[PDB]
RNA sequence: UAAGUUGGGCACUCUAAGUUGACUGCCGGUGACAAACCGGAGGAAGGUGGGGAUGACGUCAAAUCAUCAUGCCCCUUAUGAUUUGGGCUACACACGUGCUACAAUGGACAAUACAAAGGGCAGCGAAACCGCGAGGUCAAGCAAUCCCAUAAAGUUGUUCUCAGUUCGGAUUGUAGUCUGCAACUCGACUACAUGAAGCUGGAAUCGCUAGUAAUCGUAGAUCAGCAUGCUACGGUGAAUACGU
């Protein structure tokens, strides 16, 4: 609950999700400023996304409940020696942590063509196998399992 | 970078032979003349109408 | 010279580097066209340039900064064509008809404490 | 099947089949088949009725039979005998190319070390 | 003729603006004056050889002062 | 209207080949006894135009007979020297450095539309000779041009398909380039074959701001055998601040 924040002032209208994480998703993926060729890039495979599957696509993208970070070990060299310490994420960090951990933790698994992988590796992604969904495990592996310092916080 | 090339043409420093003697302000390296500073080029444009007495026709 | 271009619509200036020659409109550095929101007139959100009379005579390649949905859309136009105002002074003489300096003469206004919209109020509330 | 006479590998990648026959490492194996609809799902002879005749007959037209380049191969041995190269008084021995009888040991020809 | 006037530096190209100003006013034809040659160069240091601190290569600047004044119509009396 | 424009110095631009306004100085702005510099229309020039350049006297010989002068030194048919038996690279590699292929949110190789810094009377190329390549063209002009332009993205290949597969610019050896005489006993390019280990990584360390750091394009101060490291700016250049 920190008030003090970074400045943000950052939109994402989705009209498939009725929310502002679609969009989320549409601008952390994006690249050269794709808005619109997102959508139309985000839509090739999306058919292809709830017909290689049998749930829905929508709610799959229940493989969205196993990718945050969620206490990271960060950097504060505590008490004048160099330690690491770990810290806890805000609502507005491990959502855009999470959006992206699939489109860079997870392109060393791939097949058929650009974007049906992508729903491929999103499918059976929640039960821990992949990479980028072994990074959740990792993280909490790197600052809770490993008893350390917690008093340097940020 | 014909700016360039009409600058650096008799360069001495370590090694001057490095320097390429070509035409002193005008181009046109090849295709012309070299020994006293004369390049064809250049001495038509610099004889142009009949200036220094240089450029003639034959007349033996 | 055609670059820090000021132009602000309902509260939305935007800088922009037009370069004189190249005509690479590209909007957020990409497609312009399925970007803004609404913006129905897309051919007809230029309204000086077709009196400037440079839609394809200078590449604009800058950015939006506030502004609403619709209202950081029609920003960038102003923002080039204070850009030409410093780029050629034939342009300032050439869009005397028109001649768009200021176009927001009030806001945005409505959920508000004490007042419906500091302003109206409810009358008569249709059953 | 009739590839090689006795197919070496099995159940496995198409042009793995080409890997283990001499003559080619891996290099023109997909360079020889050109057939239409030519691809390869991890099944030599599976998932496949007729592909290897193109293949035969691809292999059976280039230049390089299969046999014929071995036995040029291994007849001028006693060509280049001629005072030349080509390991001499070479093979012969123990020394290979290199001089590596200094260097380290014969791991090219090495009877008993 | 259209020639150029590579002098030496900035009032060596102005005495020799000048001078060919003079020589072209003997002969009898249409002579030139000023000519525009708006400033545009760079500059860089590197090393040389034995051992002169900074500026590499003891020497005034890469300038490429130049001029274009001459002649229009050359007769005999246009050599002096 | 031949990017050698063949014109009309035809109409002037975006223009090159001496600098200029400008920058402190009232400035909109009040310090309280008190200017001002910021920046307001300021001009394109956010204010030394933006800016840089700048090596103040020094300190460490830390380096230098192998950076030389020398307090000066080291060989006198041998440390020279006309130069071969022959060299510091090729063997376990012990490091820094040389790009690298570890993948399908993709490989080598089609045609290929669009600045360059620089290279050149023997040398640059539009379908052509040179489009996998290392090269065997004489050569139009012969250097603002002409050539690299067969460069690049927002506008494109291909193809082999959770991997040894058409993913591997390592070794190795007949052999073509660069040099082949000193490589027999010292280098390499991509190939006729050999084409390793290699699925994001050691002991240990190194790296990150819309015409630029980087990056498609990309560069030498150059030795008769190593260009495979940053190295030039038109545009791909998309991204920019909880905290003192």
């Amino acid at each position: 609950p920190r008030k003090g924040s970074v400045p943000k002032r950052d939109v994402l209208p989705d009209p498939i999700h009725n929310s502002k994480l679609v969009t989320k998703l549409i601008n952390k993926i994006m690249l050269d400023g794709k808005r619109g060729t997102a959508q139309r890039i985000l839509y090739s495979a999306f058919d292809l996304v709830e017909q290689r599957s049998g749930r829905d696509a929508l709610e799959v993208f229940e493989a969205i409940n196993n990718i945050m970070p969620v206490l990271e070990v960060k950097a504060r060299r505590v008490g004048g020696s160099n330690y690491q310490v770990p810290v806890e994420v805000r609502p507005e960090r491990r959502t855009t942590l999470g959006l992206r951990w699939l489109v860079n933790y997870a392109r060393l698994r791939g097949e058929k063509t650009m974007e049906d992988r992508l729903a491929n590796e999103i499918l059976d992604a929640a039960n821990n196998t992949g990479g980028a969904v072994k990074k959740r495990e990792d993280t909490h592996k790197m600052a809770e399992a490993n008893k350390a310092f917690a008093h340097y916080r940020w | 970078a014909k700016t360039s090339m009409v600058a650096k043409q008799q360069k001495k420093q370590k090694y001057a032979v490095r320097e390429y003697t070509r035409c002193e302000r005008c181009g046109r390296p090849h295709s012309v003349y070299r020994k006293f500073k004369l390049c064809r080029i250049c001495f038509r444009e610099l004889a142009y109408k009949g200036q220094i007495p240089g450029v003639r026709k034959a007349s033996w | 010279v055609e670059y820090r271009g000021t132009g602000r619509r309902k509260n939305s200036v935007a800088r922009v580097r037009l370069v004189p020659g190249e005509g690479n409109i590209t909007v957020n550095n990409r497609d312009v066209r399925e970007y803004l929101p609404f913006e129905s007139l897309i051919l007809d959100l230029n309204q000086p340039f077709d009196v400037t009379e440079t839609k394809g005579n200078y590449d604009v390649l800058v950015n939006v900064h506030g502004g609403g949905f619709t209202g950081q859309a029609q920003a960038i136009r102003h923002g080039i064509a204070r850009a030409l105002l410093e780029a050629d002074p034939e342009y300032r003489g050439s869009l005397k008809r028109a001649g768009l300096l200021t176009r927001d003469p009030r806001m945005k206004e409505r959920k508000k404490p004490g007042l419906k919209a500091a302003r109206r109020s409810p009358q008569f509330s249709k059953r | 099947a009739r590839i090689a006479g006795v197919d070496i590998p099995r159940e496995k990648r198409v042009v793995i089949s080409l890997t283990y026959i001499y003559g080619i490492g891996t290099s023109t194996a997909q360079k020889i088949l050109e057939e239409a609809n030519v691809s390869a799902d991890t099944r030599v002879k599976d998932l496949t009725d007729d592909e290897l005749g193109r293949i035969r007959e691809v292999v059976d037209g280039y230049k390089v039979e299969g046999d014929l380049r071995r036995e040029t191969n291994l007849n001028i041995k006693r060509l280049m005998e001629i005072s030349s190269y080509r390991g001499i008084r070479h093979r012969r021995g123990l020394p290979v190319r290199g001089q590596k009888t200094k260097n380290n040991a014969r791991t090219r020809k090495g009877p008993v070390k | 003729i259209r020639i150029r006037l590579k002098a030496y530096d900035h009032r060596v190209i102005d005495q020799s603006a000048e001078k060919i100003v003079e020589t072209a006013k003997r002969s009898g034809a249409d002579v030139s004056g000023p000519i525009p040659l708006p400033t545009e160069k760079s500059v860089y240091t590197i090393i040389r050889a034995v051992h002169k601190y900074k500026d590499s290569r003891e020497q005034f600047e890469q300038r490429t002062h130049k001029r274009l004044i001459d002649i229009v119509n050359p007769t005999p009396k246009t050599v002096d």
